[PDB]
C-alpha cells in the first residue's frame, strides 16, 4: 500500500469516533517516514487514553510492581491496598528466576494488605506496620520489602513512607515505599519512572561508602532485561563468553545485592531503554558509569550488539567476541536455512508495550519477514524516534491503539502474522490471522541471543504455517 | 547452544552444563544467597506445626489470596446480556487486568472498557470521564446497552454513578432512552462474586423497578434462572438442557455462554447471545426466580423478593446427587412439569458410576477451596461419594456460610475430620496440607504452587492438585467442563477417580520395586 | 503390621521393612534368581536397536498382541439389537472371557451364553448342544432374537450352523418363526472387528435376503448407519445427535448404547434399547447405507451393495475435522438436508480450540495403536493438529489399509517421519519407543507396561501413555467418552494438550532445579 | 454346564494357564493357538510377584502362537518349534517354557509333547506341554488337574537325584496360594515369624526352582486344596511329605491354623507361634474394635465363615427374602439390584485379605462397601 492509501485508511477508521476522540486519535496514528528523526513531527505519544475506547494500556502499578520490582526475587513485594491488583498480577509475567519460592525467593507469590472498608475509612498505616512484622516472622530469609501502592493508598492520605522509615529502622531492613497508584500517569510508563526513582532513593546508594567489592575492568550490569522465559540468561551467557563479568541483572532473576553492587560496574548494558533509562542516567551522572543500549533479538542485532559492547573494552574482549560470533555462526545459520524458506516474504504487524515493537524487527527480518505495522501502548516520543529508522517506508505506526482501530487496520492490511498481547490474541485468531504473544513469548522462549533465535524461528514457523489457519471456512460455506 | 533438529525451549535448555555453570557463578558471585543449608532449614520449618500456628496468627498480611475483587464479577455479569458492553468507571489498569484474567481462563476475547480516570479526576471526580466514555463507547463499539461498575479509585473518591449517568444523558452524550444500568462495586468490600451480585441487582432494578404496576407473577409461565458468577460454560449449558428436557419455560438472566464460546470462522464477534432486554423487562412476570448460587446472590434475592414478589425457593447450588434432585423437584413443583424419564435415567447413571467407583473414592482425603456455593456443593458431593473433606477453605466465605457448611458436615459420618476456614488464604492451606496431609487438593491453578512445595518435602508428602474452579490457567479448555447437575457430578466423579488411579499408577510404576501393584485392571 | 487408623493396601504394605526382608530371603534362598547386574544388562540389551532387529525378525512368536478374536466382535454386534441374546456356539470358557473383557471395559453387566461344547461334541459335533442351548436360552432369558456366533472349536470341527439351527427349528426346540441369525466367526481369521463384520452381515442377510421383492431404495427417506465395532458410548450418541440436529431420518443398525449404560435404580435390566427387527427388515428401503468404520465392514459393504443395491459412499471414519466435514456433507447430499447452523458453530468451536492449543500440540511425536479405522482417524486428526505420528501400529491391519494410511501421511508434511506397522504387536512397539522415542503413546491399557518399561530405562526415557481405544481397564468411565465428530475431536484435543501440559508440569516441579519453567499460565 | 445358560465358569485353559502355570514368574507360558484366549487372560488375575517383567519375569505378558488359518489347516508344530527358538533369542533369562494348549490344538492333531521333548533336549531347557484345551471338562477344575499333572511329570521331580539342597526340620512349602493381592506373602511372613523356613511357594510369586525344591520340604501347606490336591497326595505318596490345609482368613482362623501348623514341629516352633499370636493380638483387636460396630449384624449371602464372624457379621445361605447386605457366594448383575458382591480373595482391586495384615484391609473394605452411601441412592426422590 502506498502512503496515500495508508493515510486514507487511517481517516476511514477515524471517521467512526466522536469529534473529540477522532481529533485526539488522529495525532497518534502515522505513516512511517524512515528519514524523519524527530517523531514528534509525525506522531504523538505518552498522552492520556480516550475514555471508553477499549485501550490496551495498563496502570502505574503494573509498571512498577509487575515490571520493575516484582522480578526481584529475594525481596518481598506487598501489593498495598485491596485484593484485586495483586491477584490479577500474580505470576502473570514470566520473569524467570532461580530460587526456593516462599523461603528465599518470592516472585510468584502474592503478598497484599487486602484492604477492607475499615482500612479505607480509618487508614491502613497501622495495618501496614503489622503486616511488615508478620512478613518478618513468616519469611525470615527475605532480604527486603517493597510496598507497591494501589489506587486507594494515595486517595485516603496514607503515609507509607513514614511507616517504611520507622519499620525499616526498627528491623534493620530495607523497606521501599513505592507510590505507584494506578491512577497516576497514563500507563505503565510512569510506573517504570516511579519504580526507578524508588530504586535510586532507597536501594541503589546503600553501598556508596562500601569499598570491599573487588571490581574488574570487565564489570557490566544488564539493565532492563526482565528474563522473560530466560531471555536475560540467554543474554548473560553471551556476555560471559565474551570475557565480561555480569555483576547485576535488572531485574529478571535480580537480587537486591546485585542492584546494590551495580554502582560498582564499568558499563551499564540497557536492553529496555523505556523502563530503565531514568536509573541509567542517574547512575551515569552520580557514579560516572557509561550506559549503552543493546539488542539481542536475532543473530544480526546480537552480533552488532556484541561488537559494539566489546568495542568498549580492550582488544582481548574484542578477540573473545569474535570467537563467540564464530562459535555461534553455524547454529543460527542452520536455523536460518531451516526456517527462512518457510517464512520468506511473510508480513507482520506488531503492537507491544514500550521496547519490543522496534526491537524485534531485526529478528523478523533475519527470517525474511517484513514488519508492515508497529505500535506502542506507552512509549514516549524518544522511543518513536528510534522506530522510524527501523521500519519500512509507508508502514503503519500506531500509539495506544484502540481495539477497534487495530482490528480495522488488520482487516484492511491483512498481515500474515500479528504480535501483541493476550488481550488481542483471540480476537485476531478468530479472524484467522496467525498470532504470537510478544509479551510472554506465548509461554515459550527465550528469544534473546543465538539460543533464543532458534526458539523464535521455530515458534514463528509453527504458528504462521500451522494447518489450523487453513480450516476456518467450512467446506459447505 | 542449540541443535537445529532438536531445539530446546527454556526447559530443558537452561539445564545445559554451560547455563548451569553460568547460574552457579551468578549466585556465588553476586546474589549473596543464603546458604543452601539455611534455605533447607527454613523450608522444613515452614512445613511444621509451629509455623502453622504463627501463620494462622496473621491479622494484617494476606499471602496468595483465593479471591478477586468486585468489578471482575461485575464485568462477568455484564457480559451475560445481549450486545452489552461492560464499562468500569475508574482507572484503566483494572480493566486491563480483568480482561487478561478472563482471557487466560476462557482463552477467548473479553470485551470491557474503562473511562481512564487519572490524577485529574482524583480531585475533580470522574464526571467528564463518564460523559466522554459513554459517548465514545456507544459510537465505537455500538452496544445495545452499557453496564457500569466501578474501580476502587472511583469508590474512594465517591463518584455518584447515578448522577453522572443522568448528567451524561441530560447533556446529550448518550440518548435518554439508551440503557445504562449501573452498580457500585467497591473492591474493598466482599469479592468478585459480590461484584456479580451488585451488577445483576443493578441491571434488574434498572429494567424492572419503575414498571412494576403492570406485572403479574406467573403470567409468562416461566422460571427465571440467575446463575451468578459462573466460569464453566457447561454449567449454563446443562441448566438450559435440563430445563428444556423437563419442558419448563425458563429465562436464564445473564447468560454469557455464547460470547465466551464464539466459533473461529474468520470473523470476530464482539457480541454473541446473551440475555435480551425484553427478557429482563419481562422477568417479574415469571412464576418464580431460582438463584443457582444463593450464597453470593443475597442482594439479588432481596430485590427479587421485595420488588418482583417472587417467593424465591430455599435451594442449594444444584451440585451432586441430592441437591440436583432438590433443584429438579422444586422446578417441577413451580412449573407443574413432571421430571422426565431422561433425567431419571441420567440420575440412575450417575448413581451407577458412583457405585462403580466407590471403592477407589471411599475415605480419600481432600483439601479444597473456591467460592462459597461452589465449595459447599463440592463438599456435599464429596460426602455423597464417601470421601472425606479435611481442609475446606473459602477466602470470601462468611460466618453464616460457614455455619451452613458445618451443618452439612455434621449431618454426614464422612465430615467428622473436616474443618471449615473462612478468611484464610492459600498460604494457610499450604500449612494445612503440610501438617494434616490430605490425599488430594481440589482447587484452581494457584494450587499448583502448593503441590510443588509439598513435592519439595518429599514424594511421600506431595499433594496432587485437581483443577476444578476458577481460574484455571495452566490447562486448556477446562472452562468447557460442567460441575452442575448430574452431568457435572459425573464429570467431577470421573476426574476424581481417575486422578486417584493416575496417582496410584505413578506410585506403582517402579520396576521390581512397586510394580507388583501396577495392575492392568482397576 | 497395620495401624488401624492408617491401614495400608498391598502397596505400600509390602514396602515395609519386614516384608522387604522376607522377600529378599525368599529370593536369595530359593528363587535361584539371575544376579541383578545380569538382569540390568539384559534389560538394557532389550532397549537397543540390535534387539529391535531381532525382535522384528519374529515370524512364529507373538508377544502382547493388540487384537482379540472374532467372537468378541460378534458378541458386541449382537448386543446392539433389541432383546437379543448373543449366543456363541462352542466352548464355555470363551464366553466367560468375552463377558469378563466387556465387563471390565464397560463396568456393566454383559449378556452372552454358550452351549458348552465339550469332548463329546468334539467327536460327534455340536448339533445337540445347539438344540439344547437354543431351547434353554429362549426359555430362560426370553429374548426376541438369538444371534449365533462360533468359537474356534466349532470352526475347527466344522459345525454347520445353518443346518444345526434348521434342525433345531424342525424338531421343535425353537419356534420356526423365531429369529436365529448366525455367522461363522473363526478366531484364526482376522480379529474381533472381523467378527463384528461377520455377525452384522449374518443378521442383515437373515432379515433381508429373502424379502427383497417389495423393497424400494429411498422409499423410507432414511439413512442406515452401521457403526462397526465401537466401545465408546459417546460415539453412538454423537452420531445420533448430529443426525437429529441435521433433521436427517436415520436407522442406527446395531445400537448397544442403552444396554451398556443402564441406570442403577435397584433393578437389573437384561435388555435395553437396541436396533429393532422392524428397523433391520426395513433397512433396504433406506436412501443409502453409511459405514462408519469401512476398513472392517467389507463383508457388510459387499452384502449391502449387492443385495440392498445401496450406493455405499466412500467415506472415512468421521474423525477429526476434515473427515467429519466429509461425513456431514455426504449425509447432506444423500438426505437433501442442509448442514444446520449448530453444527457449523460446533465446527468453528473445534477450530477455535485447535488455534488455542496448536503451540503446545505442534511437532509432538506420538506412537499409537488400535483398530484400523480408529488408528487412521487418529492419524488424520494428529496430522490436522500439526502433530507428528511416528509409530503407527495396527496388529489387525492389512496391506490395503497400510497403503491408504501411507497416502494420508504423504498428503501431510507432518507424516514424513511416520511408519505404519501391520501385523506387529506391542513388544515390537516397545522396541520402537525405546529406539525412536516418541513424546507420547496413544493406545489402550496394555500400553501401561510399555510406559513402565520406559521409566525403568530412566525418567528422561519415559513415554507416557494416553488412554484412547479399547480396552481401557485401569481407568473408570472413559468408555463414556466420544472420539467421533467435532465433539470427539474436541475431547481428543483436550486430552492430548492437557496430557502434554501435565507432563510439562511434572518435569518442571523440581524446587530450584526446573521450577523456573513451572508457569502459572500455559 | 447346561447349554444356553449364562455362567462365569472358565475352561481348562483358564484353570491351567490362568491359575496354576501363569503365576510362575521366571517361566514363559505360551498360549498355543489363536489370539483370543491369551489376550483375554492377560494380566487378568492379580497373582502378585517380584521381578523385572520382560527380562526375568513374564507373568503380565501374553506369549502366543497366534494361530492363523494355515496353522489350523497344516498344523502348528513347526510354528511351535520356531516360536521356541524365537523365545530363546528374545528372552534369554527365562528359566523354562510351558505350552498351554487352547481348543484347536486338541482338534487338529498337533503333537506338542514331541516338539517339547525335542526342543527341550536341544536347548537343555524345561519345556512343559500342557494339554489344557478349553473344551476338555466342564470347568477350570479339570484344567487344575491337567496343570498339576504337568507339574508332576515335567518339573516336580527334576531334583529327584540331587541332594545338594541343605534341608532343615522347619522346611515348609506353600502350595496352591496364588498370591492374589499378596495373600501368600502375608501368610509367609507369619510362617517365617513362627520360625519356619518357607522353601517353596507356588504358584503365586512362584519360581520354577521353588517347585523343584518342593519335594525337599518337611510339610506341605496347601491353601487351595481344590486346584492342588492331586500334587499334594502325589508328594505324600512318593516323597513321604505330609500335607495339611491352612486358613489365614481372619484372626480366629489364622490363630487356629498357626497353632495347628506349629503342632507339627517341636516346642520351639510352638513357643514362637504363641509369640506371633501375642504380637499380632493388639492389631487385629484394634481392627475389630474399630470396624465390628460398623458391621455387626450385617448379613452375608454364602474357608468361608471366619473373618466375617470376627467382625460380628452374620453369615446366611430368594435374594429378596433373605435381604442380604452383601453377597459372598456375576458382580454387575447383583450390583444392578443394589446388593454388593464381594469375595474371599480381593480379586478385583484390593488386598491382601489373608493373615493379620490382610484382616485390616478386609475389614476396611467390608465397611467401605457395606456402608457406602451409593447403595442408598437407588430410588429417585420423585419415584
Ligand atoms: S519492561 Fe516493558 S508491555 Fe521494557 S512494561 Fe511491558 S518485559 Fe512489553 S514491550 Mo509486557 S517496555 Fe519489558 C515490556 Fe517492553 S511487561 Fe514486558 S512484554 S521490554
Ligand atoms: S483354584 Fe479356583 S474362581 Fe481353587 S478356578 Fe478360580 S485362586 Fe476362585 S474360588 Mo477365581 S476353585 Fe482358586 C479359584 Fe477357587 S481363579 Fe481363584 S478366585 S481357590
Ligand atoms: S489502576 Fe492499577 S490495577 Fe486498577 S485498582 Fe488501581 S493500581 Fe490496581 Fe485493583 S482491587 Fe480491583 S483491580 Fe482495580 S478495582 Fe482496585
Ligand atoms: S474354551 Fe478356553 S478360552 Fe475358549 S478358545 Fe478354548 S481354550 Fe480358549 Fe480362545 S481364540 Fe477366541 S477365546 Fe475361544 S474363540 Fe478360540
Ligand atoms: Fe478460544
Ligand atoms: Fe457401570
Amino acid at each position: 500500500m502506498s502512503r496515500e492509501e495508508v493515510e486514507s485508511l487511517i481517516q476511514e477508521v477515524l471517521e467512526v469516533y466522536p469529534e473529540k476522540a477522532r481529533k485526539d486519535r488522529n495525532k497518534h496514528l502515522a505513516v512511517n517516514d524512515p528519514a524523519v528523526t524527530q517523531s514528534k513531527k509525525c506522531i504523538i505519544s505518552n498522552k492520556k487514553s480516550q475514555p471508553g475506547l477499549m485501550t490496551i494500556r495498563g496502570c502505574a502499578y503494573a509498571g512498577s510492581k509487575g515490571v520493575v520490582w516484582g522480578p526481584i526475587k529475594d525481596m518481598i513485594h506487598i501489593s498495598h491496598g485491596p485484593v484485586g491488583c495483586g491477584q490479577y498480577s500474580r505470576a502473570g509475567r514470566r520473569n524467570y528466576y532461580i530460587g526456593t519460592t516462599g523461603v528465599n525467593a518470592f516472585v510468584t507469590m502474592n503478598f497484599t494488605s487486602d484492604f477492607q472498608e475499615k482500612d479505607i475509612v480509618f487508614g491502613g498505616d497501622k495495618k501496614l506496620a503489622k503486616l511488615i512484622d508478620e512478613v518478618e516472622t513468616l519469611f525470615p530469609l527475605n532480604k527486603g520489602i517493597s510496598v507497591q501502592s494501589e489506587c486507594p493508598i494515595g486517595l485516603i492520605g496514607d503515609d507509607i513512607e513514614s511507616v517504611s522509615k520507622v519499620k525499616g529502622a526498627e528491623l534493620s531492613k530495607t523497606i521501599v515505599p513505592v507510590r505507584c497508584e494506578g491512577f497516576r500517569g497514563v500507563s505503565q510508563s510512569l510506573g517504570h519512572h516511579i519504580a526507578n526513582d524508588a530504586v535510586r532513593d532507597w536501594v541503589l546508594g546503600k553501598r556508596d561508602e562500601d569499598t570491599t567489592f573487588a571490581s574488574t575492568p570487565y564489570d557490566v550490569a544488564i539493565i532492563g532485561d526482565y528474563n522473560i522465559g530466560g531471555d536475560a540468561w540467554s543474554s548473560r551467557i553471551l556476555l560471559e563468553e565474551m570475557g565480561l563479568r555480569c555483576v547485576a541483572q535488572w531485574s529478571g532473576d535480580g537480587s537486591i545485592s546485585e542492584i546494590e553492587l551495580t554502582p560498582k560496574v564499568k558499563l551499564n548494558l540497557v536492553h529496555c531503554y523505556r523502563s530503565m533509562n531514568y536509573i541509567s542516567r542517574h547512575m551515569e551522572e552520580k557514579y560516572g558509569i557509561p550506559w549503552m543500549e543493546y539488542n539481542f533479538f536475532g543473530p544480526t542485532k546480537t552480533i552488532e550488539s556484541l561488537r559494539a559492547i566489546a568495542a568498549k573494552f580492550d582488544e582481548s574482549i574484542q578477540k573473545k567476541c569474535e570467537e563467540v560470533i564464530a562459535k555461534y555462526k553455524p547454529e543460527w545459520e542452520a536455523v536460518v536455512a531451516k526456517y527462512r524458506p518457510r517464512l520468506e516474504g511473510k508480513r507482520v504487524m506488531l503492537y507491544i508495550g514500550g521496547l519490543r515493537p522496534r526491537h524485534v524487527i531485526g529478528a523478523y527480518e533475519d527470517l525474511g519477514m517484513e514488519v508492515v505495522g508497529t505500535g506502542y501502548e506507552f512509549a514516549h516520543n524518544d522511543d518513536y524516534d528510534r522506530t522510524m529508522k527501523e521500519m519500512g517506508d509507508s508502514t503503519l505506526l500506531y500509539d495506544d491503539v484502540t481495539g477497534y482501530e487495530f482490528e480495522e487496520f488488520v482487516k484492511r492490511i491483512k498481515p500474515d502474522l500479528i504480535g501483541s498481547g493476550i488481550k488481542e490474541k483471540f480476537i485476531f485468531q478468530k479472524m484467522g490471522i496467525p498470532f504470537r504473544e510478544m509479551h510472554s513469548w506465548d509461554y515459550s522462549g527465550p528469544y534473546h541471543g543465538f539460543d533464543g533465535f532458534a526458539i523464535f524461528a521455530r515458534d514463528m514457523d509453527m504458528t504462521l504455517n500451522n494447518p489450523c489457519w487453513k480450516k476456518l471456512q467450512a467446506p459447505w460455506e | 547452544s542449540q541443535q537445529v533438529d532438536k531445539i530446546k525451549a527454556s526447559y530443558p535448555l537452561f539445564l545445559d552444563q554451560d547455563y548451569k555453570d553460568m547460574l552457579a557463578k551468578k549466585r556465588d558471585g553476586f546474589e549473596e544467597k543464603y546458604p543452601q543449608d539455611k534455605i533447607d532449614e527454613v523450608f522444613q520449618w515452614t512445613t511444621t506445626k509451629e509455623y502453622q500456628e504463627l501463620n494462622f496468627q496473621r491479622e494484617a498480611l494476606t499471602v496468595n489470596p483465593a479471591k478477586a475483587c468486585q468489578p471482575l464479577g461485575a464485568v462477568l455479569c455484564a457480559l451475560g446480556f445481549e450486545k452489552t458492553m461492560p464499562y468500569v468507571h475508574g482507572s484503566q489498569g483494572c480493566v486491563a487486568y480483568f480482561r487478561s484474567y478472563f482471557n487466560r481462563h476462557f482463552r477467548e476475547p473479553v470485551s470491557c472498557v474503562s473511562d481512564s480516570m487519572t490524577e485529574d479526576a482524583a480531585v475533580f471526580g470522574g464526571q467528564q470521564n463518564m460523559k466522554d466514555g459513554l459517548q465514545n463507547c456507544k459510537a465505537t463499539y455500538k452496544p445495545d446497552m452499557i453496564a457500569v461498575s466501578t474501580t476502587c479509585m472511583a469508590e474512594v473518591i465517591g463518584d455518584d454513578l447515578n448522577a453522572f449517568i443522568n448528567n451524561s444523558k441530560k447533556e446529550g452524550f448518550i440518548p435518554d432512552e439508551f440503557p445504562v444500568p449501573f452498580a457500585h462495586t467497591p473492591s474493598f468490600v466482599g469479592s468478585h462474586v459480590t461484584g456479580w451480585d451488585n451488577m445483576f441487582e443493578g441491571i434488574a432494578r434498572y429494567f424492572t423497578l419503575k414498571s412494576m404496576d403492570d406485572k403479574v407473577v406467573g403470567s409468562n409461565k416461566k422460571i427465571n434462572i440467575v446463575p451468578g458468577f459462573e466460569t464453566y460454560l457447561g454449567n449454563f449449558r446443562v441448566i438450559k438442557r435440563m430445563l428444556s428436557e423437563m419442558g419448563v419455560g425458563y429465562s436464564l438472566l445473564s447468560d454469557p455462554e455464547e460470547v465466551l464460546d464464539t466459533p473461529a470462522d474468520g470473523q470476530f464477534r464482539m457480541y454473541a447471545g446473551g440475555t435480551t432486554q425484553e427478557e429482563m423487562k419481562d422477568a417479574p412476570n415469571a412464576l418464580n426466580t431460582v438463584l443457582l448460587q444463593p450464597w453470593h446472590l443475597e442482594k439479588t434475592k432481596k430485590f427479587v423478593e421485595g420488588t418482583w414478589k417472587h417467593e424465591v425457593p430455599k435451594l442449594n447450588i444444584p451440585m451432586g446427587l441430592d441437591w440436583t434432585d432438590e433443584f429438579l423437584m422444586k422446578v417441577s413443583e413451580i412449573s407443574g412439569q413432571p421430571i422426565p424419564a431422561s433425567l431419571t435415567k441420567e440420575r440412575g447413571r450417575l448413581v451407577d458410576m458412583m457405585t462403580d467407583s466407590h471403592t477407589w473414592l471411599h475415605g480419600k482425603r481432600f483439601a479444597l477451596w473456591g467460592d462459597p456455593d461452589f465449595v459447599m456443593g463440592l463438599v456435599k458431593f464429596l460426602l455423597e461419594l464417601g470421601c472425606e473433606p479435611v481442609h475446606i477453605l473459602c477466602h470470601n466465605g462468611n460466618k453464616r456460610w460457614k455455619k451452613a457448611v458445618d451443618a452439612i458436615l455434621a449431618a454426614s459420618p464422612y465430615g467428622k475430620n473436616a474443618t471449615v476456614y473462612i478468611g484464610k488464604d492459600l498460604w494457610h492451606l499450604r500449612s494445612l496440607v503440610f501438617t494434616d496431609k490430605p490425599d488430594f487438593m481440589i482447587g484452581n491453578s494457584y494450587g499448583k504452587f502448593i503441590q510443588r512445595d509439598t513435592l519439595h518435602k518429599g514424594k511421600e508428602f506431595e499433594v496432587p492438585l485437581i483443577r476444578i474452579g476458577f481460574p484455571i490457567f495452566d490447562r486448556h479448555h477446562l472452562h468447557r467442563s460442567t460441575t452442575l447437575g448430574y452431568e457435572g457430578a459425573m464429570q467431577i466423579l470421573t476426574t476424581l477417580v481417575n486422578s486417584i488411579l493416575e496417582r496410584l499408577d505413578e506410585e506403582t510404576r517402579g520396576m521390581q520395586a512397586t510394580d507388583y501393584n501396577h495392575d492392568l485392571v482397576r
